[PDB]
């Protein structure tokens, strides 16, 4: 797809 | 609660948040760098209010944060964020909440936070952050 | 001519160019995407009229750049890009401009065209592109 | 580092 | 999603 | 501890741990994947002996680790990580060693862990990864 | 320099 | 021609090529930096023999590429690289082979080539570059 990725690291927190 | 995703930027200027010292982190706002220029993001606000504002003014780009870290715990029968706390190359900020429960902790070695995801009722539930180079 | 420099964002939406059939390229503009908005980049002018505007609006995010192409060449005693070709996943558009002088060719096998900078003085001297993943 | 994110870059391609 | 990391690659020049 | 780092892969084919619930993780080894051929990193020992051995074979490339969580903790004196769990997208492996002591956990939404570094003593005093997209 | 780079996290432990 | 990939490292340490300025670019070889060692790369050789060697042996980690240009142009029927030129942030290495055709260039602005692919028959058919940051 013609939409840029990030490395995202979580979540923290509920569920 | 409330889902909220703000992407990716190029840095971080300013957080603004707010909390109780008896429950938990209630709002959250983050003021980006996007490509040099202030981008302003969404103001995440709890659905409730009374809670204390605290701004945290990052000499941008010198200083930026290194470790974000926090306690998660019940408050109402709810497991949220009870307090964060910010730490940069040149100063600690926090911690902010309420510091009993289960602890967290990201430490960054190499590489910027550049963006906030997560979600919101009372209070902050959850979040992740988006990492780069 | 006149420096610009977009940065880098989340992908491309829209450019929209001009060009002169018997010169060069003009004016550059680009409508990035910003984490799902639409990021309206500055309109980068020629300093003289008389250009062909062209709106290639692509249908993100299905739909992406895979090869920028052109030719660099004299106009006026100016070495100008004298031509574009864009071609994505879903077709090409162009050549736009004057196809003389030098070729040159940027084909992506993985990765994106985030963010363009170069300058502008009667006709694009030259340009840059930032890519990501 | 800094607090500036980079990107890869390629060119220019033009005027030297 | 795979656990292949990935890495921008530009090309190809040549006969393509 | 003697400091190691492995540096970056392509990815992550084998982990080879060795812990004792009555202290904490011994020795650490990875096979990783560079570009799509095994690379076996260098054992890294324990000093000491009476660590029971776990050999975690991932189904490379279909399963990657999603979370590495675990536990610090005193052992004789000493901050150690006591305790490593892995969560793949397809089973989870651990609890190795005891979950006592301050609790850590990295879970990773987008993204690969490509590398590991630390120093081992002992035991694992402490260790940081490499992440990739 | 001529030396790749990666994001790290870390460290978890002592020190 | 034989596919060949190398994949992605740390970054470039030498270039070995052969070349004959009546033909064109014959076989391909890198020592790649990996994590601060040396990798040797596979050697891809041309289906012929008759080449004269060079090595390229850059001041890693000083010593960078920042652009790779050359010729693609028809010999004995077939369409190669005629023609390569590695200019570093020291120095410029080349042209090598015949500066005979049309002509291609990559210039980098930001980021490092890391890896090459592409394909070799009697001569060099193609390649394309692994970049990263
Ligand atoms: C007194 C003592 C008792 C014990 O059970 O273990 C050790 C280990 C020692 O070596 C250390 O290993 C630790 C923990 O992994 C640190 O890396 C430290 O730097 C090493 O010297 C020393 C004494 C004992």
């Amino acid at each position: 797809s013609g939409i840029s990725q990030t490395v995202i690291v979580g979540p923290w927190g509920a569920k | 609660g409330k889902a909220f995703d703000d992407g990716a930027f190029t840095g971080i200027r300013e957080i603004n948040l707010s909390y109780n010292k008896e429950t938990a982190i209630g709002d959250f706002q983050v003021v980006y760098d996007l490509n040099g220029s202030p981008y302003v993001g969404q103001n995440h606000k709890s659905f409730i209010t009374g809670f204390t504002p605290v701004k945290i003014s990052l000499d941008f780009p010198s200083e930026y944060i290194m470790e974000v870290s926090g306690y998660t715990g019940n408050v109402s029968g709810y497991v949220v964020v009870r307090s964060l706390t910010f730490k940069t190359n040149k100063k600690t900020y926090g911690p902010y909440g309420v510091t009993s429960g289960t602890p967290f902790n990201l430490p960054i070695e190499n590489g910027l936070i550049v963006g906030f995801k997560g979600s919101i009722g009372y209070w902050l539930d959850y979040f992740s952050m988006y990492l780069s180079l």
